[PDB]
């Protein structure tokens, strides 16, 4: 029994869990002091009792295990961890440490880490000697993500067109040009889904700024990998440190030779909040934002990279246009070209209802030679050549009804021929 | 055979007697009381390691060698077996 | 050892050696915490210790040699050089200074310079009495600088369309006008493999400003010269400090009469980072652009000259236009009229997909008869005048059909003629 | 006899007791040993000069002559010949 399957568990299994277990009182709804008080029974059995959790450093000295399932939040079951023992295995925040776990002492509130035995997934004598992530030397992406599923259903048919339009591989900065309404929620779904059925190896990573708590669980439940989010009602500091465990979390994975997807709805909103909470500078630039408040945004953006040592780091953020605020304006305008994949929605298909609406004449990856074959880069060329000349959403509807009878990317470009 | 690494509190303990610099109670295998302080833990090797200087040996030992250390500031501890 | 050295050993090697010194845990930080570590190391061996950098003088007075593998940024590996030093040997910023250095003492944190042996690649008593670099007359460019190499590969061939638009002398002015899509960066990489293989005495710098990282790794990996970038996630402070670490060095380096080649990626958003920094005056123009802004990047720029006694400085920057931003437009009508060269992309030709992409019929030289003798002269006006009626695309699809089977330029020159 | 630099410390704890003026203790390299205070570092002809004056002597030496120099207040600094 670990900590946090008690933590996932449901009411009915934890309360017999605690009747058969020999536990007291049952009659108590709140979950804390069941969890507790089963805890130090098991501690007065002399059992061990193991755990985990998501290390994060505060400036005063000493680390708190945060769990995921909570969206990385504080609470009074986050395991404390002494600055000695940080001292003493080379951690940071964003690990994972897994291990023994200690009961609180009489001025404890949190329970005390006992002993470590996995870190990262690996032994802590390993997971010390492993290279820092920014003395690793960046690189184009090489090897790209198929995200062309057998299904052949509707789902599949803006994979294919994403596909198509733009290829993404692992170690790709992107951005998403997007309305406010234009499916945007739909287009990550199916490209975590993609993302999770094709690449299993791949950790997927979803994580949410500024959203209403009904996308929120649906996404948690609809995507396959880890979905982290923080509610509108939330301050701009909670997504501020969310943001900074998931970059974290992202780096330590990377520095074991790891995948790691980050799919970002939105960099606007990320933006938003750190414009929000860094102090003034003293000069703010047209718009109402501060010079230095697009920094950490930009920081943030910038640590998706190909490693050439190994690993890869895949940022895709979604950017929100036209809102009606010139601040969201500027946050793009100084987010512009720094992606290597754009990707732009076009409002207007939106409105004829032409799912995806994406913009084939507004996007493109900056090497296409590196990800692609020859073959497919002629075909490429060829399909671009056909499309630019002429319009936009009827080009749209070209491309969905070619295919649609076809169900593999090769025969509708031979199609496409002749 | 395999070498397993001493648990968090006893080692924090310790780190904490060296940090107060206050006088110290060792014992040997027979059991011979000294009077002294451990100096500082050194990690070589991915191997913790105590010098001591009780007789001015500067003898150094590791530190799954030794048993317990029990002192009057704080309570005595037991190196648990997990 | 040598500082410089163990700046370029890679991080592996650097743990390897620093464990093999006694060093604990060094593989999980920053190298330049590496390498101040080890270095402490070895000092306290009591061996002496040789390095080398470039000197920025910060306002308090006293400075700091950095060296330009992190492209200038600070660090604990920084030597210290205290204000009275600075006195002794009339040292200003820019100066390439090298010596011994000493460990820190006792309320000392930077590595202190030990005694001076070599300062701007020259003796410490004949560098001070070197004129300082706006003493220098300038002169119109006269001294040639061939882009062509003429070994015949289709690599060659921009170098060769280049130098029938737009010759280069030394000490010149170029201005590169780059629309987005078409094919700038290829354009800098062969210019800079040309310099570099053509003329190997000139000093050839590469500054990039607000580029992608990978950029930045391909970029030091291609060009045989030096390579000094920012990333666009550093604040613009990081980009002022290394345009004027870069300015500096070059002026010192043609006091010494040495011929000095700076390639820069961008004008534009130099002059974008130099807004920012930069506090407004109260007239500020549109687009958000200060008039006092601009002020700086002009010296930048107006800093190229052909000394007239031995050296030159050419500075051929690029600078982006059709990006959607006023404050890019306002910037390239600041700076259309100052260059002697004027170099420009077509956006329309990339279209075609035919490369380089340059605009010949809006593309030459001030005062071409300089560099060129009068045979060539002719032959290129008689040239200018054969391409002048025809369209953009055409002209280049012309000019390239007619310079494949060619091998060097005069060969061209007598396939037409015939 | 050509003119070498000397070491950035010395000539740095040389200038901090020049423009903070004490009774500088100097040995020569003749042996000269001399209660003095240095009014300023002045170079000539590319060689630095040094000016101490003792009831108003300011006698000039080379930088290269002298070997070591005391004060109370601060270690005595033996310069480095090479």
């Amino acid at each position: 029994m670990n900590l946090t399957e008690l933590k996932n568990t449901p009411v009915s299994e934890l309360i017999t869990l605690g009747e058969n277990m020999g536990l007291e009182n049952l009659a108590r709804m709140r979950k804390q002091d069941i969890i507790f008080a089963i805890l130090k029974q098991h501690a007065k059995s002399g059992e061990d009792i193991f755990g985990d959790g998501v290390l994060e450093i505060l400036q005063d000295g000493f680390g708190f295990l945060r769990s995921a399932d909570s969206s990385y939040l504080a609470g009074p079951d986050d395991i404390y961890v002494s600055p000695s023992q940080i001292r003493r295995f080379n951690l940071r925040t964003g690990d994972t440490i897994s291990g023994k776990i200690r009961p609180p002492k009489e001025g404890e509130r949190y329970f005390a880490l006992l002993k470590v035995n996995e870190v990262n997934f690996d032994k802590p004598e390993n997971a010390r000697n492993k290279i820092l992530f920014e003395n690793l030397t960046p690189l184009h992406a090489n090897s790209r993500l198929r995200m062309e599923r057998g299904n052949g259903s509707t789902e599949d048919l803006t994979a294919r067109v994403l596909d198509l339009a733009s290829p993404i591989g692992r170690g790709q900065r992107g951005l998403i040009v997007a309305p406010p309404k234009a499916g945007k929620t739909m287009l990550l779904q199916n490209i975590a889904q993609s993302i999770a059925y094709n690449h299993p190896d791949c950790v997927l990573m979803v994580l949410l700024i500024d959203e209403r708590p009904e996308e929120v669980t649906e996404m948690q439940r609809l995507v396959k990998g880890e979905v982290v989010a923080s509610t509108f009602d939330e301050p701009a500091s909670r997504h501020v440190q969310v943001a900074e465990m998931v970059i974290e979390k992202a780096k330590r994975l990377v520095e074991h030779k790891k995948d790691v997807i980050i799919l970002l709805d939105s960099i606007t909103r990320l933006a938003r909040a750190y414009n929000t909470v860094v102090p003034a500078s003293g000069k703010v630039l047209t718009g109402g934002v501060d010079a230095n408040a697009l920094h950490r945004p930009k920081r943030f953006f910038g640590a998706a990279r190909n490693v050439e040592e190994g690993g890869s780091l895949t940022i895709i953020a979604t950017a929100l246009i036209d809102t009606g605020s010139k601040m969201d304006e500027v946050i793009y305008e100084e987010f512009k070209g720094t992606g290597n994949m754009e990707l732009h929605l076009s409002r207007k298909i939106a409105e004829k209802r032409v799912f995806p609406a994406i913009d084939y004449n507004r996007s493109g990856t900056r090497k296409e030679e590196l990800l692609t074959t020859q073959e497919e880069l002629q075909k490429m060329w060829i399909l671009r050549k056909i499309i630019h000349p002429m319009g936009e959403i009827d080009a749209m509807e070209f491309l969905i009804n070619k295919l649609a009878m076809t169900k593999t990317n090769d025969d509708f470009f031979e199609m496409m021929k002749r | 055979d395999t070498y397993q690494p001493i648990n968090c509190d006893d080692y924090d303990n310790l780190e904490l007697a060296c940090q107060h610099h206050l006088m110290l109670t060792l014992e040997l295998k027979d059991g011979e009381k000294l009077q002294a302080k451990a100096s500082d833990l050194v990690s070589r090797k991915n191997v913790e390691y105590l010098v001591v200087e009780a007789a001015g040996e500067t003898r150094e030992l590791r530190l799954d060698k030794i048993t317990s250390f029990s002192h009057p500031e704080i309570g005595t501890v037991v190196v648990s077996e997990s």
